[PDB]
């Protein structure tokens, strides 16, 4: 949650010398660092302004001529950071620290074929995405349980998000708790799509739902634990296609329930033949493909039943997945 | 700038005549006072409208209690037809000062509210008012007669 | 004055509000005409800081100063007799109107030095370390601007910068 | 403490958005829906009816209901589903007076009308201010000669809105 | 009243207020009433009750305060202030609830 | 159209009853056909001696406080 | 309404309610007036407001002259915010200016000019050639 | 370097002022 946006312009470039035919300085260039201990926050509170310029290019003086290059405006951002344009395009990605990449180029200098005078720069507006999801990404319903599992999970974390599942090898593997995966994402793109954006750099993805099912409302529909797993795969469809790719798991939570065994057993009826049942759904709501689960546990919150199981079956497919790849 | 010229410019300063009374101190002459006022000659004419018609008033100290235990005692009286006015006392004052209720002008203290009547529902609006014990009857006036507490519960009997 | 008293009888406090001695303007002032008491007494132009008498009448018991809405005075004579109050206080002639202390306070052992006239507070000054030319030269201030117009007998008016 | 809440008539929800409001107070919200509904099986479902819980100590509630929305009766009367995008830049509704007049007849009973104890011209007054402000304007005589154009118009508005 | 209202009604059982009504030595003893029956300060404790009796028998202006701890305060409003009345009302709830307490 | 003219459903709140029918112009009193159904009026047309007057007065001087305090 | 265009003493309210006064002297020329005709009419609305010129057309301006004057129903606050930034537009130091303020202190000047005391005034010491002062003084100086 | 006039130079140049203004109404007969 740290979209940002700056407006940079090039300096123009230098007045160059008529009579003896001097150029000027070319206009300073704009350009994007990366470097550590400083966020996005960080940059929009140094400077409240989001303006960036860079130098003026020098004119053409006749103690020297051809004048030297205005100085380049330098922007520090944090690693992981995505550039994009203000149409969306990614200018580009900056991974480590030093990298630096050239956004708004300074204007050329006063050349006889501009009659000296020093052309303008580049006038761009950028956008930055300092968002380098986890290797696990947890997607659930509202109340599906995401913050209790994250909670259960971790030795101590608040459970209302980003945590480490701990190991023996004392390897930790990087979960991410993302809250608010259903605000509307049928119909607010505009900020249920965020989430989908920011899950998209997860390489293993980890669906709640609850046995109980899910029901926003007296007045709405009742959605089984079935329903919300199509749903979700069909949203997903309509978000990114390239996103199924991605290995996911299914955990069904709440087994604390008198019924959840029954409920449990219906849900794998059905998860071994969906075809019987897809044509429950709307030609809408019916998913271009359906995603295959590499494991399907049942987890409790409260009683602490499976965790450790399902962290277990987490380490070995991560593992499976590395030597695949 | 010469000396000579600067010696000049300031003996040819501005100096102000001095009044040898101030005009603060000394006694301010008697002005008009203001033409007329759009709230204040309402107010006088809305008093002097309900004194006439209204046989009944009650002038009691208007507590600081809740909005809606208020609404709901001023619909209590309303069932009997009670009006509940209120008026600044210090608009109250000098038309009480000059009129027929002269000796009512002490009584208007503080917050003050009037329940005043065409029907005098002596005994509604005192069994009304009884329901909060808090509520002081200051004073009252019926029939253009100045009465207490006492006495409207005596007329109310 | 008005005072509160209060008696403890049978686990029963009971506390009553009495009157002693109610001060009063004294009648037939001088010229009832003026508007200000200063103007109705003929006292502009005729106190100093001095004067605890006059200064007195217009303070609260614990030093503070009257609401000119309560004093009736005018806005210039009342700055006046502010700035009067201030300069007394400072100069300590005001022995029995000392601020209220807070129980368990005991102020420490702090330099005794007389003074009178002192237009600031004490603790507000910053040392003249470098006094300056003759023509430019910075100087202390002693009095009050808000009392020039006070009737002097002598020659010289009255200086207000040292 | 006393509560107000909106709630459709016949339509109370254990769930949003009075549940935690209720469960903080204690409230039983179960015996609220059902007393809630209790209530207003006469009234029509999904009808706003304002509600007013009173708190006691020992989570004690003693439910109220008030008269309908007077936005509710223009949009029933005038026949449109949902009030203008806009205000005073576009007409969504059409009623009359005595339609005003028939809704007053019957908004007057309420509990702020009982307790304010006001003539119907200003219930009249405060309808017609707030049709204005639903957009629905308001004309001394009418006709189904005009009313059908102004439906259609109104009609084509919200296919071009839809 | 806020003042009154944060110190609360503790130990406070009963306050009863007298005043004439034709006298003119009345509007403090008035501003007591209507702080005291202020609806913050009473919705502190409901259990404390106030009431005001007005007389022409031409007494002089006093309030009685019983406490839970049987203690009684009397308090004349003739030539005492409202803030000085509230500040010994005030500090006498204190003592009170301190004591009770 | 010929709904809404005939009869208005707002009226009747009860599923049991009808719709009321529309009344004719003349059975209504007259004091109903005499209200501002266009713009309020403004502080020139109202009167001084009226309270709507000071009442439009006090709530222009509070929209203006509103509007002074919105930039502070 | 708006103010007709411009081709390439005054300091009193004749007709306006409020005027943009200028506190130093200045040169005025085509381009800031079609400027600040551009802006006024930009910033105006014609059916209840109207502004009048006072400046002569091309021009030589002194202090206190009132160049540009407005009208209408409206209140001091409703034209400042513009006339402010018309004052700070203006080549030289100017303020939004209300009859209420200028016409006090216009006539408190001229009292205070009445009311001097002094026996002795630059004037009478220059044309009587007392002290012989006028051995240290510009000729310009007896009238200026 | 400033130079300031003071209160009996004031005196000084009123009284020559006075004295000639006395010479101006004795060369008018
Ligand atoms: N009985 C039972 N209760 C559970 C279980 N898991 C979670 N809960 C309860 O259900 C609630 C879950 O709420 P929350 O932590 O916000 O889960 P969430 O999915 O993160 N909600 P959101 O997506 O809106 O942030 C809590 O009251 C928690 O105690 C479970 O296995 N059994
Ligand atoms: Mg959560
Ligand atoms: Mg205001």
């Amino acid at each position: 949650i740290d979209k940002l946006r700056l407006f940079t312009r090039g300096g123009s470039g230098g007045m160059g010398y008529p009579r003896l035919g001097g150029e000027g300085g070319k206009g300073g260039d704009v350009w994007v660092v990366a470097q550590n201990r400083m966020t996005l926050k960080q940059l929009k509170d140094r400077y409240p302004r989001k303006r960036f310029v860079a130098g003026v290019g020098a004119n053409s003086k006749i103690s020297a001529l051809k004048g030297s290059k205005g100085k380049d405006c330098e922007i520090p951002v944090p690693v992981g950071i995505s550039v994009t344009d203000e149409n969306g395009k990614i200018i580009g990605e900056l991974n480590k620290e030093n990298d630096r990449i050239l956004v708004a180029q300074g204007g050329l200098g006063g050349k006889l074929l501009t009659n000296f005078l020093p052309l303008k720069g580049q006038k761009r507006i950028i956008h930055l995405d300092l968002k380098l999801i986890a290797d696990v990404g947890l997607v659930g319903f509202p109340n599906a349980g995401k913050s209790s599992l994250l909670s259960c999970v971790s030795h101590a974390k608040p459970a209302i998000e980003l945590g480490k599942i701990m190991y023996s090898d004392f390897k930790q593997i990087s979960v991410a708790d993302l809250p608010g995966l259903i605000e509307g994402a049928h119909m607010n793109k505009g900020m249920g799509h965020k989430f989908l954006k920011h899950i998209e750099r997860t390489r293993q993805l980890l669906f709640v739902v609850d046995i109980s099912g899910f029901q926003l409302s007296s007045h709405t529909q009742y959605r089984t634990a079935f329903e919300t797993i199509i749903l979700l795969t069909k949203e997903l469809e309509l978000y990114k296609e390239e996103l199924q790719t991605k290995p996911a798991l299914l955990a069904v939570n709440k087994m604390d329930l008198p019924d959840a065994q029954d409920k449990f057993h219906e849900l794998m009826s059905q998860l071994q033949n969906p075809k019987d049942f897809l044509h429950l759904f709307e030609k809408n709501m019916i998913p271009e493909r359906t995603v295959e689960f590499q494991h399907i546990i049942p987890i409790s919150a409260v009683t602490g039943e499976g965790i450790e199981e399902l962290k277990n079956c987490i380490r070995k497919s991560l593992d499976e997945q590395a030597n695949q790849e | 700038m010469h000396f000579q010229r600067q010696k000049l410019m300031a003996v040819t300063e501005y100096i102000p005549p001095k009044p040898a009374i101030h005009p603060s101190c000394l006694p301010s002459p008697p002005s008009p006072p203001q033409e007329e006022i759009g709230l204040i000659r309402l107010l006088r004419r809305e008093i002097a409208a309900v004194f006439q018609d209204n046989r009944m008033i009650a002038v009691c100290q208007n507590v600081a209690l809740s909005a809606e235990d208020k609404l709901l005692m001023r619909h209590q009286l309303r069932k009997h037809k009670i009006l509940m006015k209120v008026f600044p006392n210090q608009v109250l004052k000098p038309f009480l000062e000059d009129s027929k209720y002269q000796n009512l002008l002490p009584l208007f203290v503080g917050h003050n509210m009037l329940l005043v009547s065409e029907e005098p529902k002596v005994k509604e609006m005192v069994r009304i008012l009884r329901t909060v014990p808090f509520l002081p009857l200051l004073g009252g006036c019926i029939d253009d007669t100045i009465l207490s507490r006492q006495g409207f519960i005596n007329y109310s009997k | 004055f008005r005072e509160v008293v209060e008696t403890q009888e049978g686990k029963t406090t009971i506390i009553e509000g009495r009157i002693t001695a109610t001060p009063k303007e004294s009648p037939n002032p001088p010229n009832p005409s003026g508007q200000c008491p200063i103007c109705r007494w003929n006292l502009k132009h005729k106190y100093n800081y001095d004067d605890v008498l006059l200064l007195s009448q217009f303070i609260r018991p614990h030093g503070g100063m009257l609401p000119r809405k309560i004093t009736g005075l005018c806005q210039e004579e009342h700055r006046k007799i502010e700035e009067c109050v201030k300069m007394a206080h400072r100069a300590g002639l005001l022995p029995n109107h000392r601020p209220r202390l807070p129980e368990g306070v005991v102020p420490k052992s702090k330099p005794q030095l007389n003074r009178y006239l002192t237009r600031w507070a004490p603790g507000s000054v910053k040392p003249i370390y470098k006094k300056g030319p003759r023509w430019n030269r910075v100087r202390m201030p002693v009095g009050s601007p808000l009392l020039r117009d006070n009737v002097c007998y002598s020659r010289t008016p009255w200086k207000l910068y040292h | 403490a006393m509560p107000g809440p909106p709630l459709g008539p016949v339509l109370g929800q254990r769930g949003v958005s009075i549940n935690q409001f209720c469960k903080e107070f204690n409230e039983r919200t179960k015996d609220i829906k059902e007393g809630i509904p209790l209530p207003t099986k006469i009234l029509v479902k999904p009808d706003r009816t304002f509600e007013i819980k009173i708190g006691q100590p020992t989570v004690s509630y003693f439910l109220k209901a008030a008269a309908g929305i007077e936005k509710g009766a223009r949009q029933t009367g005038k026949e449109v589903a949902g009030l203008v995008t806009l205000k005073h830049v576009y007409e969504i509704a059409r009623i009359k007076a005595q339609d005003e007049a028939f809704a007053l007849q019957d908004v007057p009973l309420s509990s702020v009308v009982r307790s304010i104890i006001g003539s119907a011209r200003s219930l009249g007054i405060r309808v017609v201010k707030d049709l204005s402000s639903e957009e629905l304007a308001a004309f001394q005589k009418e006709r189904a000669i005009f009313l059908a154009a102004q439906k259609e118009a109104d009609l084509a508005a919200q296919e071009e809105a839809a | 009243a806020a003042a009154l209202a944060r110190l609360g009604l503790r130990p406070v059982k009963q306050v009863r207020v007298q005043f004439c009504p034709f006298e003119k030595n009345v509007e403090s003893t008035r501003t007591f009433l209507q702080t005291v029956s202020s609806e913050k300060v009473r919705s502190t404790n409901l259990n404390c009750s106030v009431i005001a009796d007005v007389r022409h028998d031409g007494s002089e202006p006093c309030v009685d305060v019983l406490f839970g701890d049987g203690h009684r305060l009397i308090m004349r409003g003739a030539h005492l202030t409202a803030l000085e009345m509230l500040t010994a009302f005030a500090s006498h709830i204190r003592a009170r609830d301190a004591a009770g307490s | 159209a010929t709904k809404r003219l005939f009869g208005a459903t707002r009226t009747w709140a009860g599923w049991g009853a009808w719709e009321l029918l529309n009344p004719a112009t003349s059975g209504r009193l007259l004091a109903r056909d005499y209200a501002k159904k266009p713009v309020m009026k403004g502080a020139k047309s109202g009167k001084g001696a009226v309270t709507s007057e000071a009442l439009k007065d006090p709530d222009v001087c509070t929209d203006p406080v509103q509007l002074t305090t919105y930039a502070m | 309404a708006l103010l007709p265009a411009s081709a390439g003493a005054t300091e009193f309210t004749e007709g306006n309610f409020a005027i943009l006064a200028l506190g130093g002297g200045y040169l005025h020329w085509g381009h800031f007036e079609m400027m600040r005709l551009t802006i006024n009419r930009s910033m105006d609305p014609k059916n209840m407001f109207a502004i009048w010129r006072v400046p002569a057309p091309f021009t030589p301006v002194k202090a206190g002259r009132l160049v540009v004057e407005m009208g209408g129903r409206c209140e001091f606050e409703e034209v400042q915010g513009f006339l402010d930034q018309v004052a700070h537009k203006l080549p030289f130091a100017a303020k939004a200016v209300s009859r209420g303020t200028l016409e006090k202190m216009r006539k408190d000047q001229e009292e205070r000019e009445r009311n001097n005391q002094n026996p002795w005034t630059f004037e009478r010491i220059a044309t009587a050639n007392m002290l012989g002062i006028r051995k240290v003084l510009s000729p310009y100086d007896l009238t200026h | 370097r400033p130079r300031f006039v003071s209160l009996r130079a004031k005196q000084n140049m009123i009284r020559r002022l006075e004295i000639e203004a006395e010479n101006h109404y004795w060369l008018s007969m």
